[PDB]
């Protein structure tokens, strides 16, 4: 039949999962975001539309830092992307309490990651409408 | 409820003309054995504060990662952190203390005596203190521990009331530290030879000396000195 695509968690008779993939529809009308590794870091930049000459300029952020040394910059619904930046904020918190040496980017991807992959568990959560880079330098 | 197991001494400062300084030996004493001799408990955030703390070093490196978080914490979506919204002492302060009087609200106690000591933005001097029970105060100079006792007592002569802060100079100040740090050297059979001290000054920022030496001590009189009361050789 038909309506595979009204709840999160459901798998369409071919697998996929249409409320993530209708997620991902708010995120390509989003502003572009890029992000470059170079040969000793890594550099974010992203497109901040001017709606009008009312947006004070260099004001409305977007570059979001996690620790002190992570970056992370998304395009889509900017407050998911900033609920997705609180979450990795505690995730880095946590593991540097623990281990003391701030978490490795590696690591702090699979925390947003798998963070993500469980709003896309349950119906009673809505997928996150926002595809994220991130990066930073770490031990290696 | 708890006890301190590892301890750090007095913490002795003073305010002056342009800034703060503040001092503290390199010990951790674990009762009477003067267990480690590297530690420094001068806690710096950022360059307008220096956080001196004594008391049970174990909560001492607790306080230290929580003074490191609130400075990672302030930077998140802070544009202005390293300028107009950048950590103030009096903010760091007021964190302490808050934490300060909620653990000993709960009955267990960081068992601490700290002083904050710094310049705000204004340029405004900046010294207060808050123990393990919570209490606060500041004054023109401030000690804890055996500092209280006898640093407070020959620093108060160069800094009686709040008058005599812009009479005194950066070299008047640190040579009075300099010479608590003796005394107590020579009577606080919990403390070492060795201390780091720090200045903030709201022109020449934060300066922060270590591993100091008390010197110029006075021990030769003790060659005259022979017995307890009758005995003459």
């Amino acid at each position: 039949g038909t309506g595979y695509d009204l709840s999160n968690s459901v798998f369409s008779p071919d697998g996929r999962n249409f409320q993530v993939e209708y997620a991902v529809k708010a995120v390509e009308n989003g502003t572009t975001s890029i992000g470059i590794k170079c040969n000793d870091g890594v550099v974010f930049a992203v497109e901040k539309l001017i709606t009008s000459k009312l947006l004070v300029p260099q004001k409305n952020v977007k570059i979001q830092v996690v620790d002190r040394h992570i970056g992370c910059v998304y395009s889509g619904l900017i407050p998911d992307g900033r609920h997705l930046v609180n979450r990795g904020r505690e995730e880095a918190a946590s593991f540097k309490k623990l281990y003391k040496t701030p978490i490795p980017i590696p690591a702090f991807a699979d925390r947003l990651g798998q963070y993500v992959q469980a709003h896309t568990l349950y119906n009673s959560v809505r997928p996150f409408g926002v595809s994220t880079i991130f990066g930073g330098v770490d031990k290696n | 409820t708890q006890q301190p197991i590892v301890t750090g001494t007095s913490v002795i400062s003073m305010k002056y003309d342009n800034g703060v300084i503040i001092a503290a030996d390199n010990l951790g004493s674990y009762g009477s054995l003067l267990r480690f001799n590297g530690v420094e408990r001068l806690i710096p955030v950022g360059d307008n504060t220096v956080v001196g703390i004594s008391g049970d070093i174990s909560d001492m490196q607790h306080i230290e990662r929580l003074l490191k978080d609130l400075v990672t914490e302030n930077a998140y979506d802070n544009p202005l952190a390293d300028a107009e919204e950048a950590l103030e002492p009096s903010y760091i302060f007021e964190y302490l203390a808050t934490v300060m009087y909620q653990r000993r609200s709960k009955m267990n106690p960081l068992w601490n005596a700290i002083i904050v000591a710094g310049v705000q933005s204004n340029g405004d001097q900046f010294l207060r203190y808050v123990n393990l029970l919570g209490v606060t105060y500041s004054s023109p100079t401030l000690a804890t521990g055996f500092g209280a006792h006898m640093a407070n007592p020959l620093l108060r002569k160069v800094v009686d009331r709040e008058s005599d802060i812009p009479k005194t100079t950066v070299q008047v100040a640190e040579e009075a530290i300099v010479n608590a740090m003796r005394v107590l050297y020579y009577r606080d059979a919990r403390s070492s030879r060795n201390f780091s001290l720090a200045i903030i000054d709201k022109n020449t920022g934060l300066t922060f000396k270590k591993n100091l030496q008390v010197e110029n001590m006075k021990w030769d009189f003790a060659k005259d000195i022979k017995g307890y009361g009758t005995q003459k050789i």
